[PDB]
């Protein structure tokens, strides 16, 4: 598979910090952490255990 | 139309520091829009007034110590970036602060070097030990409105800074808490509709009962991005609310006040006049505040558009 | 050579077409009805006239 | 009082129902989060253009389809309901299609020669198969507001429409798909703020560069909300019934009256004229068919009586 250098060299697209780990901000407060924090794009889902 | 004009009609104070602070009512569930963009401008570019930098009879390097003192003196860096105020006039003032001979280091031990007042009198700075003991300090204090960093103010930041000059970001808004909740409006009739709900705190300096009316109205600067961004004001409508004189319901602002009364007496929930008749001179205080102009004469114009007590 | 929501046809040359055939296909697509999961079944087009 | 209320800024329009207007300079950080709310109010709430009500030459039901089309009804109909547009004097207008005769069925087979702007004159509907088969309806279209689909109301919603009479997804609301971007300030005193960029795309019934103010109000009437404050409310008003002198307890067969007066009392259901004795004159004009004229003969019919109007009394 497309390994962590593979991300590294393709994240020059989406231009955001080629770390994956980014200063983010609080949208109630306009504030930014401690520290860079991990953050991307996820494929996910809803499943039917269905409350 | 439901944006009915939703004035702050529920503050309720908690004691000259915190209200529940509420707005009604909303768009089938808006205070959830409302508390966190609102919120947000209530965090980035508020009044108040604070220290800025400070010079002190010892504190050439933080490194340093005075025998006589019980904070040596590096514990002294506690209540700067602290002490808050407020300013009548420009983007610059001084104070000194004096203590000389035994006890704490308090507002009973200042001087106005300018144009300061003190709304902060429980600030204590530090200490001192003996019948010959004393301390000295200027402090620059800033009103402004709005946040730099104390190394990365930049131009400005390459002035000329004494051996003992201390250096502090925009300090000037002392709020200690501001919370969020959403339930349903008061509106005994008009009640598919919501309220935000916000339960700000301080340390004395205001109230929140104080520091909303024109605090708030700072959107006035967020609406450039959406109402008209250039120079075509179109024929569409603005469509009221009206209630008419002088009906058992109207608000106790229909007696006609005196600045913040209208605020802190209608956060006691007697936002009527209706029941304002049974306010007689015998159990009359019962409300936060209203302390002066308000409280003296009105009662006689009150019988003029035609209430009564007794 | 025809696409709706339910139905698709195509057609086809002598490069294939069987010794007495017409020169057609067709793609015709599901539409609501039950699942072992009680899940949503259906279909929908791709394509278009003429492609 | 130290307000900003900015204007004038920017203009880079791209395609009728896409413009990209942008804004700077701003403080510190007021790009970067407030394009969030007016996706709110440029989705749920929002004035437009929709189509109300169909009535179809055959289709008492869109979950059907008509003998000589070559596509079917509910599927096309999904598609049928977007063709809003805009309208020039008040806000309704009662369209048709006008269609027979083979081949395609279209926005250029509608009633367009009047205070109507169709907008989507590319759309399409269906075929028809022969030079005398037809498809043709009454379509009423609004300017109206929110996102309705065809079930809202949720009861008093199966209410007794002449069959054939469609309820329609009413989705005034002419935008779905509002959001943002944001830059450094670049206005060329700078490189030192912040800059906001608007990637709003529509419903068609606009363009982003058209008109605005309406779709900002939920967010600009939102500030009058923390000041100049003075508020709104409704009462409770009546008591609970009913005992002697028998005085009260009459219906209006002991007035003296007329008939129609007898029609419109009656829906307004005063059974008892110990109620007409004291309900207000403005409050009779609360059902239709009671105007000028009998709300007019009340005035004096209880004063033949040897009674009156406006007696309120502390107990009934």
């Amino acid at each position: 598979g497309a390994k962590e250098a593979e991300i590294k060299e393709l994240l020059k697209l989406g231009d955001l910090p080629t770390s994956g780990q980014i200063r983010l901000y609080d949208g109630r407060t306009g504030e930014q952490f401690e520290r860079p924090v991990t953050v991307g794009y996820m494929y996910m889902l809803k499943l039917n255990h269905l409350v | 139309t439901e944006f009915l004009k939703p004035r702050l009609v529920d503050i309720e104070q908690v004691s000259s520091t915190h209200a529940k602070v509420t707005l009604e009512p909303l768009e089938r569930g808006f205070g959830h829009t409302l508390g966190n963009a609102l919120r947000r401008i209530l965090l980035s570019s508020m009044p108040g007034c604070a220290v800025t930098e400070v010079e002190i009879d010892g504190v050439l390097h933080e490194y340093s110590t005075k025998e006589g003192v019980q904070e040596d003196i590096l514990e002294i860096l506690l209540n700067l970036k602290g002490l808050a105020v407020r300013v009548q006039g420009k983007d610059e003032v001084i104070l000194t602060l004096n203590k000389s001979g035994i006890g704490p280091v308090t507002a009973a031990d200042i001087t106005h070097d300018g144009d300061v007042e003190i709304v902060k009198p429980q600030h204590v700075i530090c200490h001192l030990t003996d019948e010959n003991a004393s301390i000295s300090m200027r402090i620059k204090v800033q009103r402004g409105r709005g946040y730099v960093p104390a190394s990365t103010r930049i131009h400005s930041e390459e002035d000329e800074r004494p051996i003992g000059r201390l250096l502090v970001d925009a300090c000037y808004s002392p709020v200690e808490r501001i919370a969020y909740n959403v339930e349903a409006a008061r509106v005994e009739q008009r009640t598919d509709l919501d309220k935000l709900v916000i339960e700000m705190e301080t340390n004395g300096t205001i109230d929140p009962e104080e520091a909303i009316r024109r605090a708030a109205t700072i959107l006035a600067e967020q609406l450039e991005a959406f109402v008209d961004l250039r120079d075509v004001r179109q024929p569409e409508v603005k469509e009221e609310k009206p209630e008419f004189d002088p009906i058992l319901l109207l608000p106790v602002d229909d007696l006609e006040l005196t600045v913040r009364s209208a605020n802190c007496l209608k956060a006691e929930a007697i936002h009527y006049i209706g029941d304002l008749v049974q306010r007689t001179e015998v159990e009359l205080l019962k409300t936060p505040n209203l302390g002066k102009k308000s409280l003296t004469e009105i009662k006689d114009v009150l019988a003029s558009r035609g209430l009564s007590l007794g | 050579q025809y696409v709706d929501a339910s139905r698709i046809v195509i057609k086809v040359n002598e490069d294939e077409m069987y010794p007495g055939e017409a020169g057609i296909d067709i793609y015709n697509l599901t539409k609501y009805t039950r699942s072992n999961q009680n899940t949503c079944i259906n279909q929908m087009p791709c394509v278009s006239l003429g492609e």
